[PDB]
């Protein structure tokens, strides 16, 4: 019959496949496979990440964060769509 | 903290080891022990009362 | 008039644990007496020692 | 079979409910591991069944749970490894007795009713 | 016996479970590290 | 430090093999002594 | 033995019962008594046949001040209940003294928050109810018919 | 009354079964051994019980005579001992030779102490000659007790071989009998036949360690005792549970030879040899190379907060800076150094007093609020 692994080796296990995943990415953006990544920004970040170009166009900034941040929920709420 | 100490008053009657140095006055040898804090809250506030 | 002025010379290393204790419950709560002179019974570390 | 003494022995088909309920009960934080523990329980009246293992080096170390769930009206079953049985109590070590423990409003209540029923079947 | 793998997929003899489950998530990093701390140990001098 | 701390092993040591070195006559004075003092004072003991 | 199984099977179809975990006390041996026969006890039910217990096991103990405490929260709790009454006067004769012993046979005269139904209480639990013994009390007529 | 009933059921029992062990004992100098054993394993039960009872009734009656050896002495055998030897005379508490062997020397102090601020009166002659009768039943039960122990002792060899093997005779028979027999004992969880036989040693002032509390026979035994005293509370422990898998192979008269005993005794050995194993070789690290150049080093929320931690705060920037020409008066009495600077001082150009930056609060470490977790 089937067994059960215990939630230690069920934490080791989610940690490879983590790890695994995030070594995949970083090895392609290593290569140039991919794009690397861009800073996360939310609101409470854009004075931190977009803080002096935030003083010239203000209202731009803000519109390409919010888009950051909803493109962030549009693949969320896809992934659940397509899941679902 | 009160409770704490009051609960260590009653029910304590076992400590951790405590160290010990020695300030030397070039003279003689006086001990200096380091108690742990915790215990020395409630040591503390037994001396005052 | 003869002024005699002395020391007790090992009072604080001779200080029996359990006259001790019956001389403070004299005095104090014996749940006191007994953490105190329980607290005068730990382990004495030093490096290795 | 292997061990004549274990009894009464669960099947495949009742060992994989045995397994999945003691996982679950596990999950629930409803299970003791050990014979040591499943004794305790026993005295206690707390547990409502026992499972162990048919595969212990002596078989001696749990054979005086049957006589104790006997003595306290507590129903029994054996299973025949003690990997698979300390798998399912989510424990890396072999565990060859675990007890399912009394608890007040419980959501595992019927399927511990139904696993008793079928232990009870086993038996005789 | 034989029990399926809840790590790889597949059927393993009932006897070699607990070591299957031991040494199938060994975190390859542990090899690295091991690696690491024996190349420094064969270039340490006397 | 390390002669002291030696010293102090053996006095413990002896303490504990040799029993206290109190003897009961000298303890039950001392603690009749302490009682009478305590009475004649009129001193009511510190409470929890 | 066998009562011991007997009184297993009961406790498990009808938990929560005062007299039966009170009894059951007294079943287990001594070094079972309090770690697990009563703990777990005070924790399924708060009887008045249970503090009885719980008194009298402390009784058996020779913890004196714990004993008279535990009967006075007995007292206080429900009077004229579980005939705590008989065995409260037992050790108030046997361990308090002479005035604590006649000021609590004083507090267990007949009044109807407190041992108002004290012989009743008795009749009940300590199982002393007779065909003579209804014909005893104020209602002969009445009470024999009630009692055994 | 109680007194005298049980004197009438230790009599009753040592008329029949006290006799009959006495015989099995003496016969090797329909009828077997194992109903005797039975019944020696219920006769130490009931000696239990009754001096449980004797001791009751003698503490009760010397209550009024000495009402506070009861909790200076916790042990009942050595209360009766103690009450025996002493009775209504306290005078010749002083330089008791024969109290030496009943107590120790730190309890004798504690109970002459006592003995001299008593306000319990002298007993009279019948509760005297009461006392005494019910002292020297209690020690004839103790006797009886010793004998049917030594009677187990010796059959220990054919009734549980495992236990024996594991354990000395005399520990397995002191266990088998406070347990009440090798069935209730091999019924008992490993965890309570390691207190079997604890006496509620009273601390005199010392602390609860030195007394060693929850300790039984299993960690008087000799195997125990054969370790340094920092590794005898796990040494008490595995024996302990190997004792319980012994008596649980015993109990259902299984592996009479001692395959079992002996493959639990050599890895109780082993388990023993592992743990006072030397200690393996470590290398030393070096001291790491002195270090120059450049290294990259992240910046983000934690490194925000650690440099709100660490950098300088508006009332710390105070405190280094001194007034040129303005001499100050002495802050601190014991440490003449210790200066506040500018901080309360004209001349910082601050007309308001600084506040406490809040991000330099004192609070305990992660596993240090573990610890109060499992204190509370």
């Amino acid at each position: 019959l089937g067994v059960y692994l215990t939630k230690k080796e069920q934490k080791k296990l989610r940690r490879q496949t983590r790890r695994e995943a995030q070594k995949e990415l970083q090895e392609k953006v290593r290569l140039g496979l991919m794009p690397p990544p861009e800073p996360k920004v939310r609101i409470s970040n854009l004075m931190r990440v977009l803080g002096t170009e935030a003083v010239q166009d203000p209202t731009k900034v803000e519109a390409h964060v919010r888009a950051q941040m909803a493109k962030r929920q549009k693949a969320h709420e896809e992934a659940n769509a397509a899941r679902k | 903290a009160l409770s704490r100490i009051k609960r260590h008053l009653l029910t304590q009657r076992a400590f951790k080891e405590v160290g010990i140095e020695f300030m030397d006055l070039y003279s003689h040898l006086v001990p200096v022990y380091d108690v742990e804090p915790l215990e020395k809250i409630t040591d503390a506030y037994l001396d005052q009362y | 008039n003869v002024m005699l002025e002395s020391r007790f010379e090992k009072m604080y290393e001779k200080i029996d644990l359990t006259l001790l204790n019956r001389l403070l419950r004299l005095i104090v709560d014996h749940n006191i007496a007994d953490y105190m002179t329980a607290k005068n019974n730990v382990v004495i570390n030093y490096k290795d020692m | 079979d292997v061990n004549p003494k274990a009894y009464p022995l669960a099947d495949a088909h009742l060992t994989k409910k045995l397994l999945d309920l003691v996982q679950q009960s596990c999950n629930y934080k409803q299970l003791r591991k050990g014979a040591n523990e499943a004794t305790k329980t026993l005295n206690r009246g707390i547990s409502e069944f026992i499972v162990m293992a048919a595969d212990a080096e002596p078989l001696e170390i749990i054979l005086h749970l049957p006589l104790l769930c006997e003595d306290k009206n507590v129903p029994y079953v054996f299973v025949r490894s003690k990997q698979a049985l300390g798998r399912a109590c989510g424990v890396s070590r072999p565990v060859i007795a675990c007890s399912v423990t009394i608890k007040e409003g419980s959501q595992l209540k019927q399927q511990i009713q139904s696993i008793q029923q079928s232990i009870e079947r086993l038996l005789v | 016996e034989y029990l399926v793998s809840p790590i790889t997929g597949e059927k393993i003899p009932a006897s070699k479970m607990q070591e299957h489950m031991r040494i199938g998530l060994l975190d390859p990093r542990w090899l690295e590290q091991r690696d690491r701390s024996i190349r420094e140990k064969q270039s340490d001098d006397e | 430090t390390r002669l002291y701390l030696k010293a102090e092993q053996e006095r413990q040591h002896n303490y504990l093999k040799d029993g206290p070195y109190i003897t009961a006559e000298e303890a039950v004075a001392v603690y009749t002594t302490t009682v009478h003092w305590l009475e004649s004072r009129r001193f009511s003991p510190i409470p929890f | 033995n066998i009562a011991n199984t007997l009184m297993a099977k009961a406790l498990q179809e009808c938990p929560n019962s005062g007299i039966l975990w009170s009894e059951a006390i007294f079943l287990e041996a001594r070094p079972q008594r309090r770690t697990k026969s009563v703990d777990a006890l005070k924790k399924c039910e708060h009887d008045p046949h249970v503090l009885l217990a719980v008194a009298k096991l402390f009784w058996s103990q020779r913890k004196i001040t714990k004993a008279r405490e535990w009967f006075h929260r007995t007292v206080k709790i429900d009077s004229d209940l579980g005939d705590a009454w008989a065995f409260f006067y037992k050790f108030e004769l046997q361990h308090g003294t002479e005035e604590q012993q006649e000021e609590v046979r004083k507090r267990c005269e007949s009044a109807e928050p407190r041992h108002g139904e004290l012989w009743c209480a008795v009749s009940k639990d300590i199982a002393n109810w007779q065909k003579k013994i209804g014909d005893i009390l104020r209602l002969v007529a009445g009470r024999i018919k009630n009692t055994f | 009354a109680k007194l005298w009933d049980s004197k009438m059921f230790a009599e009753i029992m040592m008329k029949i079964e006290e006799y009959i062990s006495k015989q099995a004992k003496a016969s090797e100098v329909a009828a077997p051994e194992y109903r005797v054993i039975v019944d020696a394993n219920n006769l130490t039960v009931e000696i239990e019980n009754e001096l449980n009872i004797i001791h009751k009734f003698i503490r009760d009656k010397y209550s009024k005579r000495f009402p506070e050896l009861e909790s200076l002495v916790p042990n009942a055998l050595d209360y009766i001992r103690t009450v025996k030897e002493l009775g209504n005379s306290l005078d010749k508490c002083k330089n008791n030779e024969n109290l030496q062997q009943i107590l120790t020397n730190a309890t004798i102090m504690v109970v002459s102490v006592t003995a001299s601020t008593t306000q319990g009166q002298q007993l009279s002659e019948e509760e005297l000659e009461r006392l005494e009768e019910a002292c020297d039943m209690a020690l004839e039960l103790n006797a009886s007790k010793h004998r049917i122990y030594e009677y187990v002792e010796s059959r220990m060899s054919f009734i549980a071989p495992n236990l024996s093997i594991i354990i000395g005779a005399s520990t397995a028979a002191k266990i088998m009998g406070v347990a009440g027999g090798l069935t209730n004992l091999s019924k008992m969880p490993a965890c309570n036949i390691m207190l079997l036989g604890a006496q509620r040693k009273t601390l005199s002032g010392f602390s609860s360690t030195s007394v060693l509390p929850h300790t039984g026979y299993i960690y008087h035994s000799d195997i125990v005792q054969s370790l340094p005293p920092d590794l005898r509370r796990k040494a008490a422990r595995l024996v302990a549970a190997k004792c319980t898998l012994a008596a649980r192979v015993d109990s259902f008269h299984e592996s009479t030879e001692g395959k079992v005993g002996y493959e639990l005794k050599d890895e109780i050995e082993r388990k023993f040899d592992k743990w006072q194993e030397p200690p393996p070789v470590k290398q030393v690290k070096p001291l790491p190379a002195p270090l120059d150049g450049q290294r990259k080093k992240r910046g983000g929320r934690r490194y925000r907060k650690m440099k709100e931690r660490l950098g300088l705060t508006e009332i710390r920037k105070q405190a280094n800076r001194m007034s040129f020409g303005e001499i100050e008066e002495d802050a601190y009495q014991e440490d003449l150094g210790f200066s506040l600077g500018h901080l309360g001082k004209s001349g910082s150009g601050r007309v308001r007093q600084t506040q406490v930056n809040e991000a330099t609060k004192a609070r305990i470490s992660k596993t240090l609020q573990r610890t109060l977790q499992k204190q509370s």
